[PDB]
């Protein structure tokens, strides 16, 4: 029992229509799963958009809609607005329980796109004294708010000891992210090239150090 | 009309207990069916308990099954969640939702819960200095690595308020029991290092404050 998948990211412009579905590992999505659509707006605030597959909640606007699509729940937003940029989750009623999908990021283009400005940093004299080194890859200023971060030590792809923060909404409705690759100071002393590369929009920017 | 205010969360340690509370408003709290939903650090949403109308029926998912107990006091207009035998996976924001004829529509503000076994531990602050003189141009961006604190939060201020000038601080990360975080600042290239860029880092649990001056 239980898997509910949803698109991970969709991007649309203001005025356009977007559909978002909700798939089940169970097989088909009935009306006896009450497809529900929660909205997660800037800062942990949640709102019932649509419940029981097609009932739109009071206050929710005209464009939110519920449908069943090829055995799959779907949310339509017709003529989406800037305010709709947010995370949409779906819940499906499995007789007793509720099963939630991983919710989709929804960008609606409210301002001209822009790319990151990576700034890469080397472990300070001070942290090295504790026989541990950390490099900080700081990624700011991007819209849309999705990134892909890859680290390389001496050209080989790093497959661990790296962990990145989920984008976070700047003051200017621009996003920010940080990545950390941590090494024992030994390793630091050893390799000689560290690359931080961020892929945002087909374009990859890259910062390196020796 | 509706308000759902939950509360009763804090810092507990593994094996602990905890009763969460959620209070209704401007609605006839009895009639409606009801749930608890948790929002994890990973940011997935997971459901914890289900209560019916006359508290006749209770549903839970198998990872809470037997450790959590749901209930309500119609007299007081509240939902109760009773978390027992705590385990680190339960650290998450806990929310309450009313089923409006199967439309989960009104949700609480939420109540954060942390189940760590850590100990108040102040951070270590390290300078994040440019490195080779490779001047991109007008702008130079410095930062600070605040490492090994518990619990959160940590405020991070640049040049004792004086520098608001585009600061950016990031969601902390949890590296094997302690939190780490970064704050960065861009100050024009001809201001540093001629002028001074210190970084203030205060840790209220431990009532700490560290002053790392960033030098090339
Ligand atoms: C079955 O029809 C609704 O109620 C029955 C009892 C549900 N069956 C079970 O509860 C249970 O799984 C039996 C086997 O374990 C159905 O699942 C179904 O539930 C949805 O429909 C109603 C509208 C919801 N109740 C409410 O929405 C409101 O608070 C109305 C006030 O009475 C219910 O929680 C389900 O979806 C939200």
């Amino acid at each position: 029992q239980a898997v509910v998948t949803q698109e991970s990211a969709l991007t649309t412009s203001p005025g356009e229509t977007v559909t978002l579905t909700c798939r089940s590992s169970t097989g088909t999505v009935t009306t006896s799963n009450y497809a529900n659509w929660v909205q997660e707006k800037p800062d942990h605030l949640f709102t019932g958009l649509i419940g029981a597959t097609n009932n739109r909640a009071a206050g929710v606007p005209v464009r939110f809609s519920g449908s069943l699509i090829g055995g799959k729940a779907a949310l339509t937003i017709t003529g989406a607005q800037t305010e709709d940029e947010a995370i949409y989750f779906c819940a499906l009623w499995y007789s007793g329980h509720w099963v939630f999908g991983g919710g989709t990021k929804l960008t609606v283009l409210g301002q001209p796109k822009s790319s990151p400005s990576v700034t890469l940093f080397p472990p300070s004299s001070e942290e090295l004294e504790t026989n541990k080194a950390t490099l900080v890859c700081t990624i700011t200023d991007f819209y849309p708010g999705v990134v892909t971060v890859d680290w390389k030590v001496d050209g080989t792809p790093v497959t661990q000891g790296m962990e990145t923060t989920q984008p976070s909404k700047q003051s200017n409705n621009k996003y920010m992210a940080s990545s950390y690759l941590t090494l024992t100071a030994r390793a630091w002393e050893r390799h000689s090239s560290y690359s931080c590369q961020v892929t945002h929009e087909g374009h990859t920017v890259e910062k390196s150090l020796s | 009309e509706v308000q759902l205010e939950e509360s009763g969360g804090g810092l507990v340690t593994p094996g602990g207990s905890l009763r969460l509370s959620c209070a209704a408003s401007g609605y006839v709290f009895s009639t409606y069916d009801m749930s608890w939903v948790r929002q994890t650090p990973e940011k997935r949403l997971e459901w914890v308990a289900f209560i019916s109308s006359g508290g006749g029926r209770t549903s839970y998912p198998d990872t809470v099954k037997g450790r959590f107990t749901i209930s309500r006091d119609d007299a007081k207009n509240t939902l109760y969640l009773q978390m027992s035998s705590l385990q680190s996976e339960d650290t998450a924001m806990y929310y309450c939702t009313r089923h409006f004829y199967a439309v989960l529509d009104y949700w609480g503000r939420g109540t954060t819960l942390t189940v760590s076994s850590a100990k108040t531990t102040p951070p270590s602050v390290y300078p994040l200095a440019p490195g080779s003189a490779a001047q991109t141009n007008s702008m130079v961006t410095l930062g600070c690595l605040v490492k090994g604190y518990f619990p959160e939060p940590v405020t991070v201020t640049w040049n004792s308020g004086s520098l608001s000038s585009g600061v950016h601080t990031f969601p902390a990360v949890l590296q094997s029991d302690l939190y780490t975080l970064s704050s960065s600042v861009t100050v024009p290239s001809s201001t540093w290092p001629s002028e001074t860029v210190t970084c203030n880092v205060a840790h209220p649990a431990s009532s700490t404050k560290v002053d790392k001056k960033i030098v090339p």
